[PDB]
């Protein structure tokens, strides 16, 4: 799962 | 002055023939000038990014428009330089920064050496690893420690702050290893809202494996960045023309990565946003046309999932249908339309997302244009409209990813080479604009923004569909 450019987990 | 005219620019086919690419390039220009005159970007929480609100919101004014400069609360995170990771005991050992380890952004600084307690592991392909996502995993763990965790079913920020409320000194999460794919490092996150206190570094799988291996493993952990807690700013207008109760909302991410001054993303967005909000303020919609210049995109959507977490619910039910508008000048571009349908990731948008994607679909081809889609799994500022059940769609014209043959066929440009070489990068200046590009997705943007402005219709359609 992403959040913008980063994956969060 | 044709295009004062409200016959024009009240229509879908009018609204692009006024928005001129070349009048998009000028307010880039604009843009880059700002990023120059503030130390080459305009991120988030610096005057780069104060005075690009400047620029927008003086623009609205003058075009007619009341402007809402929304401000919120947010913490900034910034590497100062490069992280420092080795063993000390059994036997001393120096890992490589971006080889065996990296940060999470978001992370706090910190110099810590400990020993290295493993949580609640489950090592091997096919694992499905909880690894540190509840406090009762931490139940032997020794406050002080270096908590030894495996990626896996929750998110990064949670596993940091349980082993953070444990007492760890720090965190050191790694790749999962369930597939093979799944062992190396990657852009990793603990959040905007991480407050364990404490610094969190991502590791590779097969580091991982040999840590928890090692007997009195003790690593010194340094790591070098910043957070400060300030604030930023939403940037919202809106017609005072059309329905307050069908409202049709575009969004452009107005803030740079610190790298860079971000002209390509997302000054194309939020110059052709800019442009068609100029040539809005004499159109006659049916349906209320708002505009958002999002704060800390880059930071993990901050702004816009603040605006909307914000609104009152009966000012959210307003909201119909939401266009996103994130990275449309890509030097190597491709035109890629959201995927809404889930047709090609299998990720489908709320009802009505459909119909938006739809709408671009057939605008391109009635042109004569190529497009494709391309995921929607929360990457830009319609995640948090995309978790509150509103309608959206939206355009992209490639950042890191590679052309393909096929799509250099399609498109122009050269096979296996970015879509946008200088991505996220100091080069993402004026010169890295395609005017192509923005002609053909301002042109596209013009027309469905227009064409919702007089009809929700095909977006109504799937809702009460969906409701049966
Ligand atoms: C990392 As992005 C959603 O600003 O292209
Ligand atoms: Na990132
Ligand atoms: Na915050
Ligand atoms: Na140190
Ligand atoms: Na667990
Ligand atoms: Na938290
Ligand atoms: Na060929
Ligand atoms: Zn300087
Ligand atoms: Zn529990
Ligand atoms: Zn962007
Ligand atoms: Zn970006
Ligand atoms: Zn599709």
């Amino acid at each position: 799962e992403r959040w913008g450019h980063d994956f969060i987990k | 002055s044709i295009c004062k005219s409200p016959l024009l620019v009240s229509t879908p086919l009018g609204l692009p023939r006024c928005l001129q690419a070349s009048n998009v390039v000028k307010r880039l220009q604009k843009l880059e000038d700002i990023a120059s005159l503030n130390d080459g970007n305009r991120a988030a929480a610096t005057p780069g990014y104060q005075a690009s609100v400047d620029y927008v919101k003086q623009t609205l004014q003058k075009a007619g428009y009341k402007v809402s400069v929304q401000p919120f609360p947010f913490t900034a995170y910034y590497p100062k330089g490069p992280g420092s990771l080795s063993a000390t005991v059994p036997q001393p050992v120096t890992y490589e920064w971006e080889k065996d380890f990296t940060y999470l952004s978001q992370t706090e600084a910190g110099d810590v050496t400990a020993k290295v307690v493993p949580v609640d592991l489950s090592l091997g392909a096919g694992n499905t690893s909880t690894s540190g996502c509840e406090a009762e995993d931490f139940a032997n763990f020794p406050a002080g420690s270096i908590a030894l965790i495996q990626r896996g079913t929750c998110n990064f920020e949670q596993k940091a702050e349980n082993a953070a409320a444990a007492g760890a000194a720090g965190v050191i999460i790694f790749n999962q290893g369930n597939t093979d794919d799944r062992k190396g490092l990657e852009n990793v996150t603990v959040g905007e809202s991480y407050e364990g206190g404490i610094p969190v570094i991502f590791a590779t799988y097969d580091n991982g494996v040999a840590w928890s291996q090692t007997p009195d493993l003790q690593l010194h952990l340094v790591v070098d960045v910043v957070r400060k807690k300030t604030e930023t700013y939403n940037v919202v207008a809106e017609t005072r023309r059309g329905n307050p109760n069908n409202v049709v909302m575009v969004g452009a991410h107005l803030d740079s990565v610190f790298e860079g001054p971000g002209i390509n993303d997302n000054g194309s967005g939020s110059a052709a946003q800019l442009e068609m909000a100029v040539l809005l303020a004499k159109a006659l919609p049916v349906n209320k046309v708002r505009f958002a210049w999002w704060g800390a995109e880059e930071a993990g959507l901050v702004g816009s999932t603040h605006y909307v977490q914000n609104l009152a619910p009966e000012e959210k039910k307003k909201i119909k249908a939401y266009l996103n508008f994130d990275m449309i000048g890509s030097p190597n571009f491709g035109n890629f339309i959201y995927d809404g349908d889930g047709s090609d990731f299998g990720l489908q948008g709320p009802p009505g997302s459909a119909a938006i994607e739809r709408l671009f679909e057939a605008y391109f081809r009635l042109r004569g244009q190529q497009s494709e889609g391309t995921e929607i799994d929360f990457r830009s500022d319609y995640a948090e409209f995309f978790n509150s059940g509103i309608a959206f769609g939206g355009l992209f014209t490639g950042a890191e990813g590679l052309k393909t043959e096929e799509q250099a066929q399609k498109y122009g440009g050269t096979a296996g080479k970015a879509y946008d070489e200088c991505y996220h990068s100091k080069c993402d200046g004026i010169a890295n604009i395609n005017q192509d590009a923005l002609e053909i997705h301002s042109d596209a943007m013009a027309f469905v923004t227009s064409w919702l402005s007089l009809s929700t219709k095909v977006v109504d359609d799937e809702i009460a569909a969906a409701g049966q």
